[PDB]
């Protein structure tokens, strides 16, 4: 069980850790998270409680590193870093583990969420996504822009999501023009899954991190992102049996956790009402179909 | 954007562009069969090209071998329209391909942008005007063609005749959509006004009758009688 411990917290801010989120007071004696599970990644973000604009966090992997978060008073933001000196911080998180001011990470035994929405994200394809290579974290943002929203402007704070267009030379074989539009299983499985992600676990782990970024940080072009690679399945008439169930897993978990009061600027109309009632794949998303009218027939 | 009463003008600049009208591509008669149902029998069709500024028309016509065989025809035929056109596009020199391709209605959008991937700079537009193009196949010499086709053929036609000499283009497709829309709203009406005088003939070479400038005012005068009319008739005003 790993920590991220913090040096202070001299401004007032709600600490995001994964799922789970606490409101710090301006100097609350409070010195980090202890307990976090190993073998997922993990995000730690933040909500300054003087300008809710800009929810910011970071990506990270305990097993690549010891990182800690410090508060920068230039830049105004609390900032992830690595503590090289092993000795160092195993000494600051035992003293920090003796005074009681490190949170427990708070996991119920039972509850598989974090794995079920993380299961194919991988720190090394997140780092890809987000440049910045002298660090093994990664800073995302509200405002962060996709490489495919900068072509409709800084690159080296940019989302390098995979570009997906369904009206592109890319998506559309000469003189396979309505046959590839009516039924993208060609740029699903040729183009995309072969050509470009390689198998169908770096696909979905792309997914996966795109709703995720969608979800804590209102990042728009994340959640383009996450419906285009939605989109682009459903409108597959021929799609591997195992990718389809693992589909219906996927966006069953992401659908289960998202906040209810969020649905109507997360969840895009046309897409969900298309993939689940008039796409190829309209009767083999039992489970996201159920929760989806459950939960949110208003949508639909 | 979307073409419209604002932006009308913009037909008749020296940028070239194309209207694209699908509504007579694919065309059935319904009818019983033996055991009391309901079946289709396609006939020939036609894609409606038009430069509204030159008055040139390019009319693929459609013959009905190209159904053969084929499911869902009227999702069909809007893909048919759009290979054809992208075509037309590309068997013409550059300096005379379009900066604009027009489609009358909105689900020819989607369908030709993808046919024409390869030319990212023209644009394809819908429109809000209400055209009467469906009434093409009213003027017999283009319905002749359509029907006695054995095979698929492109027809060049100029649906002005000779108007340009005497008239603009803003005037010459007033007076075409005048007339088309006569034809779409009492076929038989409209038909009677053009042929009434039997001394004024269509030369071999036209479409229309060769009227002077004179009859062409009593002759529009009667068009519009006709549609406020039937207007009239059709609501009781
Ligand atoms: C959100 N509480 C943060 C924390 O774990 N700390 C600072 C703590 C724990 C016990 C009692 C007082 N503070």
């Amino acid at each position: 069980m790993n920590t991220v411990p913090f040096t202070s917290a001299p401004i007032e801010v709600t600490i995001g850790i994964d799922q789970y989120s606490f409101n710090v007071k301006e100097n609350q004696p409070f010195h980090g998270i202890k307990d976090i599970p190993i073998g997922h990644v993990h995000v730690i973000h933040f909500q300054h409680a003087d300008n809710s604009s800009m929810r910011y966090g970071y990506w990270f992997d305990c097993r690549m590193g010891n990182f800690y978060i410090q508060y920068d008073p230039k830049d105004g933001l609390y900032k992830m870093m690595e503590e090289r000196d092993g000795a160092k911080f195993e000494n600051i998180v035992h003293n920090f583990k003796e005074r009681q001011m490190m949170v427990s990470y708070p996991k119920i035994d039972e509850d598989d969420t974090w794995y079920n929405l993380t299961e194919f994200v991988q720190m090394d394809k997140i780092r890809k996504i987000v440049r910045k290579d002298e660090n093994q974290f990664s800073y995302v943002d509200s405002s962060m822009t996709t490489v495919q929203e900068n072509e409709l402007s800084d690159p080296a704070h940019s989302l390098n999501y995979t570009v997906i267009n369904f009206k592109s030379r890319e998506a559309i074989r000469p003189g396979h023009e309505m046959e590839d539009f009516l039924d993208k299983s060609y740029y699903l499985n040729t183009v995309m899954l072969q050509g470009i992600f390689k198998n169908s676990s770096n696909y979905f782990g792309e997914l996966q991190f795109a709703f995720l970024n969608a979800m804590f940080f209102g990042n728009y072009g994340s959640s383009l992102q996450w419906h285009a690679m939605i989109e682009l399945i459903c409108s597959s008439a021929t799609v591997p049996k195992h990718m389809l169930d693992k589909l219906d897993e996927i966006l069953y978990y992401q659908i289960k956790t998202l906040p209810e009061q969020y649905s109507d600027i997360l969840l895009n109309e046309r897409v969900w009402n298309i993939c689940l009632y008039s796409s190829f794949q309209k009767n083999s998303l039992h489970n996201t179909e159920k929760i989806m009218e459950n939960k949110y027939p208003e949508l639909l | 954007g979307a073409m419209n009463s604002s932006n009308y003008a913009e037909l008749f600049n020296n940028d070239i562009k194309l209207f694209v009208d699908d509504t007579n591509v694919y065309r059935v008669t319904v009818h019983k069969t033996f055991e009391g149902n309901v079946a289709t029998k396609a006939i020939n069709g036609c894609i409606f090209t038009l430069n509204p500024k030159t008055g040139h028309l390019f009319l693929k016509i459609i013959h009905t071998s190209v159904w053969a065989g084929q499911k869902r025809l009227s999702q069909l035929a809007k893909w048919k329209t759009a290979e054809e056109v992208s075509a037309l596009v590309r068997s013409l020199p550059k300096e005379e391909q379009p900066k604009q391709i027009i489609v009358t209605r909105k689900a020819m959008l989607d369908p030709l942008e993808v046919h024409m991937l390869d030319f990212p700079n023209i644009a394809i537009r819908p429109t809000e005007l209400r055209l009467p193009f469906s009434a093409a196949m009213s003027i017999d010499k283009l319905s002749d063609v359509v029907m006695k086709a054995t095979e698929p053929q492109m027809v060049l036609f100029n649906i002005y005749d000779d108007w340009l000499d005497r008239i603009s283009s803003y005037t010459a497709f007033s007076r075409l959509t005048l007339l088309l829309r006569a034809l779409k709203t009492n076929e038989e009406s409209a038909k009677m006004i053009l042929l009434s005088d039997p001394t004024i003939t269509i030369k071999s070479y036209h479409l229309w009758p060769s009227f002077t400038d004179e009859q062409w005012i009593t002759i529009e005068s009667q068009m519009r009688d006709l549609i406020l009319t039937e207007y009239g008739r059709k609501y009781n005003v």
